[PDB]
Parts: C-alpha cells; sequence; structure tokens
C-alpha cells in the first residue's frame, strides 16, 4: 500500500489551497479514506473522512464550512479543498486509508475462465474509522511572511541570571523566515558554555530561537559579548552587543 | 473540539512494562471502540490496536489494550528501545463529531541513561523589545534526561494559558535534552503584574524561576 500526498506549501491567511493524495497498490474504490493533520510538535487531529464511493463525508468541527473532502475513483485520488485558511491550520496533513473494505459477498465468474470475476453483485462495508495505512504527509504553512531576516534582542545578564560565580546572557533571534539561522558568539572566539536552542514556529508563522552562554560574573565588566546571527535565505549577517544590566 | 486525555510521558527500563491511559467521556470512549497508533520520531503513524484490543498482523503480543467505562489502557511489556515513540489513542464514529477524536499523545521513553535534572534560565523582555511595543519572556531548559518536560507559566500566582509556545525536546551533543518555552505578552500585561514565573516539571519535580518588571 502506498499513499503520496501533494499540494502543500506556504500560503497566506484567507487564501485557498487544494491538497491531493494518490493511492497505489490497493483497490482504492473499495476503502474509505481520511485526512489527519499534525501541527508542528503537537498531536494528531482528525480533519475529514469519506466513504469508499464518495457519498458520505465527515468533517472536524474546526474546519466546518471551510474544508471539503472529495475523491475521484477514476484517478485513485483523494482531495482536500481548504478555503479561508487560518494560521491555526498550519500542520502536516496526512492522507490515510480506512481499514474496512467494501467487500464483495456474492460474485459470479466467467464459467470456463473462472479466474475472471464478474462485477460484484453484492457487497457491504462502510467507514469504520480505523486508519491502517498512512502517507508521509504534505506540509501546509499559513502565514503572511515573506523571506525575512531576524530581529535580534539581547537577553541581558542580571542578578537573577547569576548563580555564583557564573552569569547567563543570550540573544533572542526573533521573527525570521524561513529556517535556518546560525548563531555564534564573539565571532566564534567564545564557544565554551554556549547553547543554541531549536526554533519555535510562532502562530504568526515566523520563527524564533534563542542562544545563551554562561560566563564568569567577574568578567561582565571587562569582557564584551556579541552574538553573531546569520540568515542565509535573506543573505543577512547581524551582530548584537549584549551587556548588563 | 473535545479531547481524550493521556499522560504526557511514561518511561521504564528496558524489559519492563508501561501502561498508557486514555480518559474520555460517554460520547466517545464510553460508547465506541478504542484504537491506538504508534508514531516513531520523524515518521508517519502506524496502526497498533483496533476495536479496543485487536492487533494487526505485524504487531507483537507485547502490545495489548482494553477499556473500562470511559477510559482505555494500552500496555507494553518487554519494553525495548525500538518502542520509543509517541502513542495516540482515538475513537471514530459516524454518528457525532464529538466521537471523532484523538488523544493528546504520550511519549514513551526507554531509560538507558541516569536521570539528569534540568538547568532552567528565565529572561524578561528586553527594553529594546518593549520599545518596539512587544514583550517575550524566554524560558530555556537544558541538560535533562529523560527527554520530556512540561512547562507552565504564571502571572503573579495565576496560571497563564494564552501566548505560550513550547518546543519539543531535542537531543544535545552530550546525549541529554534541551527545550525552550516562550510567553508572548503585551507591554501592558508585562508591566501590570508584580511578577511572572516559568514552572518546569521533569519526572514529577517542578522547579521555578521568576522575573519582575521592576528588576
Ligand atoms: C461529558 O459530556 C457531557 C455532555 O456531553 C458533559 O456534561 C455537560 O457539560 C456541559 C459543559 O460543557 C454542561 O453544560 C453547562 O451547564 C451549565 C449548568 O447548567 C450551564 O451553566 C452552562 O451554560 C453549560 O450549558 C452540562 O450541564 C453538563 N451536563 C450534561 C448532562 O450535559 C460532561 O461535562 C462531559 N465530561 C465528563 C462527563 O467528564
Amino acid at each position: 500500500v502506498q499513499l503520496v500526498e501533494s499540494g502543500g506549501g506556504v500560503v497566506q491567511p484567507g487564501t485557498s489551497l487544494r491538497l491531493s493524495c494518490a493511492a497505489s497498490q490497493f483497490r482504492f474504490d473499495g476503502y474509505g479514506m481520511h485526512w489527519v493533520r499534525q501541527a508542528p510538535g503537537k498531536g494528531l487531529e482528525w480533519v475529514a473522512s469519506i466513504s469508499h464511493d464518495g457519498i458520505k463525508k465527515y468533517h472536524a468541527e474546526k474546519v466546518w464550512g471551510r474544508f471539503t473532502i472529495s475523491r475521484d475513483n477514476s484517478k485513485n485520488t483523494l482531495y482536500l479543498q481548504m478555503n479561508s485558511l487560518r494560521p491555526e491550520d498550519t500542520a502536516l496533513y496526512y492522507c490515510a486509508k480506512d481499514l474496512r473494505e467494501d467487500e464483495c459477498e456474492e460474485w459470479w465468474s466467467d464459467y470456463y475462465d473462472f479466474g475472471k470475476q464478474l462485477p460484484c453483485a453484492k457487497s457491504r462495508g462502510g467507514l469504520v474509522g480505523i486508519a491502517d495505512n498512512w502517507g508521509q504527509g504534505t506540509m501546509v504553512t499559513v502565514s503572511s511572511a515573506s523571506t525575512k531576516g531576524p530581529s535580534v534582542f539581547p537577553l541581558a545578564p542580571s542578578s537573577k541570571s547569576t548563580s555564583g560565580g557564573t552569569a547567563a546572557l543570550g540573544c533572542l533571534v526573533k521573527d525570521y523566515f524561513p529556517e535556518p539561522v546560525t548563531v555564534s558568539w564573539n565571532s566564534g572566539a567564545l564557544t565554551s558554555g554556549v547553547h543554541t536552542f531549536p526554533a519555535v514556529l510562532q502562530s504568526s508563522g515566523l520563527y524564533s530561537l534563542s542562544s545563551v552562554v554562561t560566563v564568569p560574573s567577574s568578567s561582565l565588566g571587562t569582557q564584551t559579548y556579541i552574538c553573531n546571527v546569520n540568515h542565509k535565505p535573506s543573505n543577512t549577517k547581524v551582530d548584537k552587543r549584549v551587556e548588563p544590566k | 473540539q473535545s479531547v481524550l486525555t493521556q499522560p504526557p510521558s511514561v518511561s521504564a527500563a528496558p524489559g519492563q512494562k508501561v501502561t498508557i491511559s486514555c480518559s474520555g467521556n460517554t460520547s466517545n470512549i464510553g460508547n465506541n471502540f478504542v484504537s491506538w497508533y504508534q508514531q516513531r520520531p520523524g515518521r508517519a503513524p502506524q496502526l497498533l490496536i483496533y476495536e479496543t484490543d485487536k492487533r494487526p498482523s505485524g504487531i507483537p503480543d507485547r502490545f495489548s489494550a482494553s477499556k473500562s467505562g470511559t477510559s482505555g489502557t494500552l500496555a507494553i511489556t518487554g519494553l525495548q528501545t525500538g518502542d520509543e515513540a509517541d502513542y495516540y489513542c482515538a475513537t471514530w464514529a459516524a454518528s457525532l463529531s464529538s466521537a471523532r477524536v484523538f488523544g493528546t499523545g504520550t511519549k514513551v521513553i526507554v531509560l538507558v541513561q541516569p536521570k539528569a535534572n534540568p538547568t532552567v534560565t528565565l529572561f524578561p523582555p528586553s527594553s529594546e523589545e518593549l520599545q518596539a511595543n512587544k514583550a517575550t519572556l524566554v524560558c530555556l531548559i537544558s541538560d535533562f534526561y529523560p527527554g520530556a518536560v512540561t512547562v507552565a507559566w504564571k502571572a503573579d500566582s495565576s496560571p497563564v494559558k494564552a501566548g505560550v509556545e513550547t518546543t519539543t525536546p531535542s537531543k544535545q551533543s552530550n546525549n541529554k535534552y534541551a527545550a525552550s518555552s516562550y510567553l508572548s505578552l503585551t507591554p501592558e500585561q508585562w508591566k501590570s503584574h508584580r511578577s511572572y514565573s516559568c514552572q518546569v516539571t521533569h519526572e514529577g519535580s517542578t522547579v521555578e524561576k521568576t522575573v519582575a518588571p521592576t528588576e
């Protein structure tokens, strides 16, 4: 069994987009199908379901009136029409096969050539809501964003980021698109005690990450600390001074 | 827009047993079959259990499940490192939208290293960001094992739901884990409270950091 989703991409709020899913290696028109989505780092969520024949349709409350599932059994294709897209529709969209076949219960055969079965006379089986095969999914990112280099804000060392002895300071790399950025300190001369965290995709559809470094609190008056931020998609390189308080 | 509640994480040593609960309501689990899905890191889900206790052909008898009243339970015995994954329960019925739901998901961790307690660092909004009419609190969590934390935010002593964005834990170079949580506030919200706190729970122990507009 093989399911291959397509149609995803970056799209602005309020627009429309149609996802597709192509089925292979099973009898597509004998099985119901599902769409399931997963926002980045979050849980699975039902989106829509459709009977093997395309007649019965079911949609999740969050998408009522905006999304419509459909299928074309002459093309082994499942569709999801997504209108009036919202930032909270950002997610990986999975296509999934339903378990229960519209299984033939009575069929005749070519009398002499009885390896050839004739069109099914009677069948039964509808949607049971068990997703037995899943595609790898297609990503849909809803955001107003165009290629954008980051804003950088200092995370200043204070009495509340000191324990000792040691002080913590950092920079907040805010509102860039797309991934990735790289961060260094003092043009690469400071590497001990540095930690750069993976980004979060914000509901605004822009990324943010932070980088923090632990240093002697005695040094805060003598040593300059500068965080260097590279964003290749926008060809920007920025340096930000981080000083107390 | 209902949910089946699951524990955020469970863990055990190799060869041991874990259970994962799935708590719902009469409308979903109470009247319907429960199914379970396994999702390995970076992969698509795979069906584990259907019709409450039935295994598809490839699934070993180390996995079993049941239900009682409005709650379902998955059990994994002889736990092995390959079982590390997120596990989701689910119900689906044609009758009502509220019977079509997935659980919140449970990460199963197989413990192959000693526990390590997180370092937590909390930063307030910078003056520069506030001059731009925005405010972000930054809670950074590093050097912990196993790789699961929950983060809660408080304004004074009141829980804050809106504005929180938290990353999934990611393995560091030393094979421990890191994560971060961001609370987006307006300047007014930041300045109008006596303090904000980030509360990090790791293996049932909660540690807390606090920052205040008046430094
Ligand atoms: C399981 O589902 C049932 C309903 O399917 C839930 O029971 C009902 O919960 C709602 C809240 O979403 C209650 O409605 C509220 O009632 C109060 C009191 O009259 C009213 O002030 C609100 O305007 C709102 O309408 C409802 O009373 C309550 N009971 C029934 C019989 O529907 C239940 O909370 C769910 N969870 C469980 C049982 O754990």
